[PDB]
């Protein structure tokens, strides 16, 4: 049957019965405790597609975005790379079973998006946890926060650590049958050049394919940034953007500022392992400061960078009652091949991609944004577990609604 | 998505008449989802070699989940390649060459190369779908990443073919059998042309000992 739920940020979310029992697939064969699982992360909105020569997505875009609707300010972050991680960390096993009602005596957990551990291996998790609970000792945050919990929202790299299935079947599988077929095409038609249905001219033709075999090329060596061995916890890096609950506190009413200035104190001080965001300030009203978003934007991207998730300076804003994205990417020209294909810049695609609709997508944020929100809200004000379960049930069921994958 | 054949018994421009192309004008054929080029990269009285350069849209091949969009359907001699050589080289698998029929009656000296053919049942499949029809039959194969051995080796092979065949026999096998290898067939055109190119094999594939692989494939 059809579900309502009611939050406070929207009042009315459906959550449709193919969504319901697509989500209770995942949600009962392979999630953690249920007790832990106060939040499931939303989907993000990419920006409009940009008009200048030869680029998707540009910061200009998604500037404009939140210019006309009424917000001053932005704070763009570095996009890093990875999987979305969901980091609960307890003082010890004692609070946990008492504030979390978890029985199998963990005192933390990392969770994807889907809700399912992080890591196959438990100990790797529990050392990792470790690594996060001395951190906040030494820091002092606890006591500065009056609480002996917190749940962090991060990114974890390597991406090659949960996504390497996809590189051997998908990405290192065109990359390879790429490069062997085109580099070929271009030493042929160099022979054919040197040598010399409708007539062709054989050096168009080998402008074209020497074009196409320099993007597959660009297209490899894109994927293979965010790659590499994974030997011991000490390969990986984590990167905390959020602090979205404490004792008493969902910290929704706190700015980006806020969140990236608290986390690099209390999260990143003296251990490799958990690094700081890469941000900046921008006035999306002021010339100068869009022009220094852009130049930092450009630089972030040639080297190596994704791109990056542009925020509102609040957390949750409005124009008027009309809630807005709570976050909008714009990612790298270079990032995109992985994402749109290796040949997406070439004239003759990039014109037919500029005409893609994100209302839906930017729907299905919101919605899910809403729903993250109260399932925190929730459960800091200690309602009982189905009460919370409902709305991070809810995340996962509007995640199998369908839309672009490109997004 | 490259498929080459060479030819050396002088005067080796011959290939030229037999396959209806001529070497000195390179041509485009359009294709459901792209386009299909066949130039000469040589041609001389002692070695002519032909080419056939698939050249797919990603876009509209998806027009037509995230791996429909990025996948490796441009680079690899899927069941594209043999509609490129019906659309190409369809009089020559005919037999017809009227500048040349004491040629195309008979058996040549030939050698053809086949690019990144994807196959799931490796090496021995190839060996036992080609060398049967007389082939000597070499295979190259390619890793994922040569900077990451530990994801290992691609299901791609580099297939080579020499023989003395005539050209009209060469061109039917690997129109025929190139789809074989396909398992994603079915899914990119789906029951129109599979079954246009299955017509084909009626002759060599009623006696080829393979018979049951290749038709439980289709
Ligand atoms: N600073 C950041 N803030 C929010 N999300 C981020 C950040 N860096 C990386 N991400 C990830 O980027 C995703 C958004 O879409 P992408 O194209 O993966 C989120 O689900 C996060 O996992
Ligand atoms: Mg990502």
């Amino acid at each position: 049957g059809k579900k309502i739920i009611t939050t406070r940020l929207m009042s009315s979310i459906t959550i449709h019965e193919e969504n319901s029992i697509a989500a209770l697939e995942v949600m009962s064969r392979f999630a953690a405790d249920p007790h832990w699982l106060i939040y499931l992360p939303p989907t993000m909105s990419p920006c409009e597609t940009s008009k200048k020569e030869g680029m998707l997505e540009h910061p200009i875009e998604a500037f404009e975005y939140f210019r006309t609707r009424g917000v001053g300010k932005v704070v763009c972050e570095q996009k890093h790379m990875g999987s979305r991680a969901v980091v609960i960390v307890c003082k010890d096993s004692q609070v946990a079973e008492k504030r979390f009602g978890v029985l199998d005596g963990t005192a933390g957990i990392c969770y994807t998006r889907t809700g399912r551990h992080f890591f196959d291996d438990m100990q790797l998790e529990a050392e990792l946890i470790d690594r996060v609970r001395k951190v906040l000792d030494k820091s002092g945050f606890w006591g500065d926060f009056n609480t002996d919990w917190v749940c962090l929202d991060c990114e974890l790299m390597p991406w090659s650590a949960k996504a390497q299935k996809l590189l051997e079947e998908q990405y290192s599988a065109v990359g390879i049958s790429g490069r062997v077929v085109l580099d070929e095409a271009v030493k042929l038609l160099k022979q054919a050049s040197l040598n010399k249905g409708k007539n062709a001219d054989i050096n168009e033709l080998l402008q074209r394919f020497t074009e196409r075999s320099e993007m597959m090329q660009k297209y490899v060596e894109a994927y293979r940034k965010y790659c590499w061995p994974v030997n011991s916890i000490d390969d990986l890096k984590l990167a905390p953007f959020h602090i979205l609950a404490t004792e008493g506190k969902v910290h929704s009413d706190k700015n980006h500022i806020w969140h990236m200035d608290t986390i690099a104190k209390y999260c990143t001080q003296d251990d490799s392992l958990i690094m700081a965001t890469n941000h900046i300030l921008v006035d999306v009203t002021d010339a100068e400061s869009v022009d220094k978003g852009i130049k930092w934007w450009e630089d972030l991207t040639a080297s190596g960078g994704e791109g990056m998730v542009v925020k509102p300076y609040d957390f949750i804003v409005k124009n008027g009652r009309e809630l807005l994205q709570p976050a909008v990417k714009c990612r790298g020209r270079e990032y995109l091949r992985i994402i749109y294909g290796p040949e997406y810049t070439m004239d003759e695609n990039i014109e037919r991609l500029r005409n893609r609709a994100v209302g839906k997508k930017r729907s299905l944020a919101l919605r899910e944004f809403s729903l993250g929100m109260e399932a925190l809200e929730r459960f800091v004000r200690n309602e009982p577990l189905y009460r919370v379960h409902e709305c991070v049930f809810g995340v996962l069921a509007l995640e199998s609604e369908p839309v672009d994958p490109r997004l | 998505m490259i498929l080459t054949i060479t030819y050396t018994q002088p005067p080796a421009t011959d290939l030229g008449y037999l396959l209806h192309k001529n070497p000195s004008r390179p041509q485009t054929f359009e294709l459901n989802h792209g386009k299909a080029h066949i130039f000469y990269p040589e041609a001389t009285s002692e070695r002519c070699t032909v080419a056939l350069l698939l050249d797919i849209d990603p876009i509209d091949l998806a027009r037509g989940g995230l791996f429909d969009y990025v996948n490796d359907r441009p680079y690899v001699s899927s069941s594209f390649m043999s509609v490129a050589i019906s659309r190409v080289f369809g009089t020559a698998m005919s037999g017809k060459c009227k500048e040349k029929p004491e040629l195309a009656a008979i058996k040549l000296p030939l050698k053809a190369k086949i690019m990144m053919l994807p196959c799931k049942g490796g090496e021995e499949i190839i060996y036992r779908l080609f060398e049967p029809l007389g082939y000597k039959v070499d295979v190259e194969g390619y890793m994922l990443d040569e900077k990451f051995p530990e994801w290992g080796k691609s299901r791609y092979y580099t297939v080579s073919l020499e023989g003395e065949v005539r050209v009209r026999d060469l061109l039917n096998h690997i129109y025929v059998l190139i789809p074989v290898l396909d398992s994603e067939k079915h899914y990119w055109v789906g029951e129109d042309e599979i079954d246009k190119l299955f017509q084909h094999g009626e002759g060599w594939l009623v006696d080829h000992p393979e018979k049951e692989l290749i038709t439980g494939r289709y």
